[PDB]
């Protein structure tokens, strides 16, 4: 311990302040040259910041704050250069000289008059001086000021340039990754007026940089994947100029401003395709930006690009909208074929061949209803373009044999053999049509819509389907008409055929089942306006339902075309529009869950995931509401597959424990279809830990709820090694787990891993994040399975051929005009980097190394090189433009 | 002679979190909707009060009067 | 293990507070599941014999 001898600071510096009130009266150079060599004294033992340790800072104000409460308020007649001197120098060790009650006197020494232009003394020091502390001003101080009163006094007048000045200074002195300490800065500064902050941090940004905008534009979507409504409202409008204004990279538009087309308006999007529509230069990153306005999260789009420039530059719409989508088709036609698949593989019901040996013999399995999973070795393999002649005579004896609701599932199946085709896909069905029968033609015509599904062309509006539905006066020639054109049209919002088939709920003709499914016709068309669809179903409801107390038919149907016709905005408007119209019983008050959080498809909050527990948690609940326990878990499902696995893993940790441990009737019958809606990818996690409450069947219940849940455990596509899971269980599941009830069941688990070879992205999340709904063909089909008796009848509909939105799946094309070149891509596992070292290596897994058409895969952002630029969009999207540059040597 | 009818009925959910500015936000948004279209509900005070005071302490008896 | 920006930014103040949401309420919910069970039979008659 050296004390002593040397301790210049710790005496001068003690006495000529402790003078100053010995020199403030009768002194007037004393109090003044000495609080100037004070000043800039202890402003120079502060700059370099390689001695935190000040001799001063810590050293003057043992007696300094007992001074300076006597010098600053008592002295009374502060001159003009004064109190220059003293706020100056008296400002600084504030923040040490006062402990954590300092939040409500950043002010008493400062805000007596703050001198000048603060950063004049504040400029190369990064935050030691005054930067901290200003962040300690904008925390507590102006948060209590703009609470309630953000109009108000210097404490927000001023501060609004100070926080501007200080916002340019975080990206003055060193432009280090204190850029991203400014969204730091000016989103704890006015939380909820974060715009009337941002607009002068938007102009500034604008003329701060051109290279250093892109960190800091990924921090706000970042930030921007989960906030408040309000914030979510607020900073993804603020994240829209920002690559219109400043630069113009720009082609993230279309899908990135689809993050903010339902939030904040749906008509700000549009305009900001007028946006679309503005900047039109040349052709590159206008393609790309219109390829994804088809099929890769919405249609209709077909209305605004037929104006004055029909020739090439407006001749792009009906290339979108039908053109790359037979150039996609011809991905199938001409690249698959090419890489794996013959027309027919038809033998993973041939890889059940082992089995004959597995135990003496075999020849043991007769059932009726196994032939029902019969026609999915036809069925699920023949999608993009797996059609058959002949190798359909499996179907072709089995429709005129027996089963009327297997008549109708095999002319079905012929939808799915031609789907995405507007070729001959009604001439292949028009040979197997006419058998004047009523369960082969509504299921052939129902696949009609199927095969025009996503072309939204003119093959049939009101031709085939219309002409089909008014035959009606009987059975599913009245059900299956109306189905398969909203199937097709899902991606429209065309009014026209949507009040063709209001008179569908209109009629009143009461056949339950018709009008259950005319509710999920019309809502795979709408998202948003027309409410007399929302007039026209509560009429029916409260005419039927009200004079029953029965079975989910009403439950699982007519409340999901209202949640679909209202699907995704958290402006909580639309549980005020549809639980206060249903106020009734609480057997319709079912109902009042399904609309709530159907609009609530995807974000944080959290404070709707706690009324999603805490009202109906348990209560026991002798077999009453115990279907809505369940649907108010169906809506614990989503709002966690898309906050990007922040969720996902508290998810999985709280349904494994909560309900499969400490559950009855909620857990043990219902809560795996989250594990079947949650993710399609696979991983050993859950995929594991299914078979834990399957191997143990608990035959006890009617154990075709666990059986339900063994079939959309084998709802992750993208073909595995969980082959060993099925064929094991399905060995176990021929004697016993009877294959009367589900021997359809466990090889239609079986076949639908292995669908084709590839396109298995029905997974909600394109590009990184955006949904593309989606969600509207899907969610019928975990709304059906509730829970038996559609296994043998009703739900043979929507079971084969509910989500039909498969987009397409690789990003292996190169499309540079004549579409000649490969790549040299490089496949990799997904990005990590958020803020490190510039520049950031994006990926991890560099062993991978193809050069066209290959895989997708779950976390795949994968790069190119060779120096071709890859400039369309910098994110990707598997239709990728490609240009040419090589100016480096 | 009550059988004191007790209700476990709920347990508080204590989530102390981003909960808390977002429900003053709310109040804010009942101060456009009450106070300008309808809300003029009102109640009187002391009416309970006023009987005790004048109170008797006079309590007339018939003839076989029980008395502590 | 998700805690990527690595430094003293709002991110980490944001993702963690999101853990501490998740976590409350599993505690909350599985509080209300020992709670609100008004079952008792206590083996019938077999168990507890």
């Amino acid at each position: 311990m050296e004390e002593g001898g040397r301790d210049k600071a710790p005496v001068q510096p003690q006495q000529s302040p402790a003078a100053a009130p010995g020199g403030t009266d009768e002194k007037p150079s004393g109090k003044e040259r000495r609080d100037a060599g004070d000043k800039d004294k202890e402003q120079e033992l502060s700059e370099e910041d390689k001695q935190l340790q000040d001799e001063l800072e810590m050293l003057v104000e043992r007696l300094g704050e007992k001074d300076t409460s006597l010098y600053r308020p008592a002295l009374e007649e502060l001159r003009r250069q004064i109190r220059s001197s003293t706020t100056s120098m008296t400002s600084v060790p504030k923040p040490l000289k006062f402990l954590r009650p300092h939040y409500g006197k950043l002010k008493e020494i400062y805000e007596n008059m703050a001198p000048g232009e603060n950063k004049r003394f504040a400029a190369d020091i990064i935050s030691v001086l005054a930067m901290t502390m200003s962040g300690e001003r904008e925390c507590l101080k102006y948060r209590l000021v703009g609470s309630q009163e953000e109009l108000a006094s210097w404490g927000h007048e001023y501060v609004r340039h100070l926080a501007g000045e200080v916002a340019k200074e975080w990206q003055e002195l060193d432009d280090a990754e204190k850029v991203q300490r400014e969204p730091l800065l000016t989103l704890v500064k006015e939380i909820v007026p974060y715009n009337m902050a941002h607009n002068a941090e938007h102009e500034a940004c604008d003329l701060l940089m051109e290279i250093e905008q892109v960190d800091m534009l990924e921090k706000d979507i970042d930030e921007n994947a989960y906030a408040k409504v309000c914030l979510y409202l607020t900073s993804c409008v603020n994240y829209v100029p920002e690559p219109e204004n400043s630069a113009l990279l720009r082609c993230a538009l279309g899908v990135f401003r689809k993050f903010s087309r339902f939030p904040e308006a749906l008509r700000l999007a549009l305009m900001l395709n007028d946006m679309e529509l503005v900047e039109d230069i040349f052709t590159s990153c206008k393609d790309v930006v219109v390829q994804k306005q088809m099929a890769f999260m919405l249609g209709r789009h077909g209305v605004f690009l037929e104006l004055s420039e029909d020739v090439e530059e407006y001749e792009d719409l009906t290339e979108i909208m039908s053109n790359v989508q037979l150039n996609s088709n011809f991905l199938a036609l001409a690249r698959e074929l090419d890489i794996m698949e013959p027309k027919v593989p038809d033998d993973i019901y041939k890889t059940h061949l082992e089995n004959n040996r597995f135990g003496g013999s075999g020849s043991q399995v007769d059932s009726a209803r196994m032939n029902l999973a019969s026609s999915f070795v036809n069925g699920f393999v023949n999608a993009a373009f797996g059609q058959d002649k002949l190798l359909t005579d499996d179907g072709n004896k089995w429709l005129y044999k027996n089963k009327d609701h297997g008549m109708l599932s095999a002319a079905a199946s012929l939808g799915m053999i031609l789907l995405w085709d507007v070729d001959g896909g009604l001439t292949q069905i028009d040979k197997y049509l006419y058998s004047s029968e009523d369960y082969i033609k509504s299921g052939a015509l129902l696949a009609c819509g199927i095969v025009n599904s996503g072309v939204r062309n003119e093959c049939d509006p009101a031709l085939a389907l219309l002409s089909d539905y008014v035959l009606h006066n009987s059975n599913t020639m009245r059900l299956g008409s109306i189905f398969g054109l909203g199937l097709a049209y899902a991606g429209s919002n065309r009014e026209d055929v949507l009040t063709l088939l209001l008179p569908v709920m209109g009629d009143s003709k009461s056949s339950m089942e018709v009008a259950g499914v005319t509710a999920l016709a019309c809502g795979m068309i709408a998202v948003g306006s027309c409410n007399g669809d929302v007039t026209s179903t509560i009429l029916q409801t409260i005419m039927e339902k009200s004079e029953t107390e029965l079975k989910d038919t009403y439950a699982r149907w007519l409340p999901l075309g209202l949640g679909l016709n209202h699907l995704g905005k958290g402006e909580a408007i639309e549980a005020i529009l549809a639980a206060l119209e249903v106020v009734s019983e609480p057997f319709r008050s079912f109902a009042n869950t399904l609309v709530d959080v159907c609009a609530y498809a995807g974000s944080g909050n959290v404070l709707k995931v706690q009324q999603l527990l805490h009202i109906c948690s348990e209560h026991f609940d002798s077999k009453e509401k115990e279907e809505d326990k369940d649907k108010k878990e169906k809506k614990d499902k989503d709002k966690k597959e898309a906050p990007a696995d922040m969720g996902a893993h508290q998810g999985v940790a709280v349904l494994g424990i909560a309900l499969i441990a400490m559950g009855e009737e909620i857990g043990a019958e219902m809560a795996l279809r989250t594990f079947g809606h949650l993710l399609r990818y696979g991983e050993p996690t859950l995929r594991r830990a299914v078979p834990l409450a399957l191997a143990l069947i608990s035959v006890s219940n009617p154990r075709l709820n666990i059986l339900d849940t063994l079939s959309k455990f084998s709802h992750d596509a993208d073909p595995e090694v969980s082959y060993n899971s099925i064929f094991a269980m399905g060995m176990v599941g021929s004697g016993t787990n009877n294959a009367r009830l589900a021997a359809m069941l466990r090889q239609l688990a079986q076949y639908h891993a292995k669908d084709p070879n590839n396109l298995f992205m029905v997974r909600l999340a394109q590009g990184l994040t955006h949904l593309g709904k989606g969600t509207l063909t899907l969610c019928p089909y975990h709304s059906d399975r509730q829970l038996m008796s559609q296994v043998a009848v009703a739900g043979l509909l929507t079971v084969l051929v509910s989500f039909l939105d498969v987009r397409n799946i690789i990003l292996g094309k190169s499309h540079y005009v004549l579409y000649g070149l490969v790549a040299a891509m490089q496949p990799r596992m997904l990005v990590t980097f958020d803020e490190e070292l510039r520049p950031l290596p994006v990926s991890v897994r560099v062993g991978q190394a193809v050069d066209v058409v290959g895989q997708a895969g779950k976390p795949k952002t994968i790069t190119g090189f060779q120096t071709h630029t890859t400039p369309v969009l910098l994110a990707h999207g598997e239709r990728a433009e490609l240009a040419t540059e090589e100016f480096l040597p | 002679e009550v059988p004191k009818e007790k209700e476990k009925e709920k347990v508080s959910t204590a989530v102390l979190s981003i909960t808390a500015k977002a429900k003053k936000k709310e109040k804010e948004k009942e101060k456009k909707e009450e106070e300008k279209m309808e809300v003029d509900e009102a109640e009187k005070k002391e009416e309970k009060e006023k009987k005790k005071e004048p109170e008797p302490n006079f309590q007339l008896l018939d003839n076989p009067a029980r008395v502590m | 293990p998700l805690v990527t920006p690595h430094t003293q930014c709002r991110l980490k103040l944001l993702k963690l507070e999101r853990i501490k949401d998740y976590l409350l309420m599993e505690e909350e919910f599985i509080r209300n599941q020992e709670q609100m069970k008004p079952l008792e039979e206590k083996q019938e008659e077999e168990r507890s014999k």
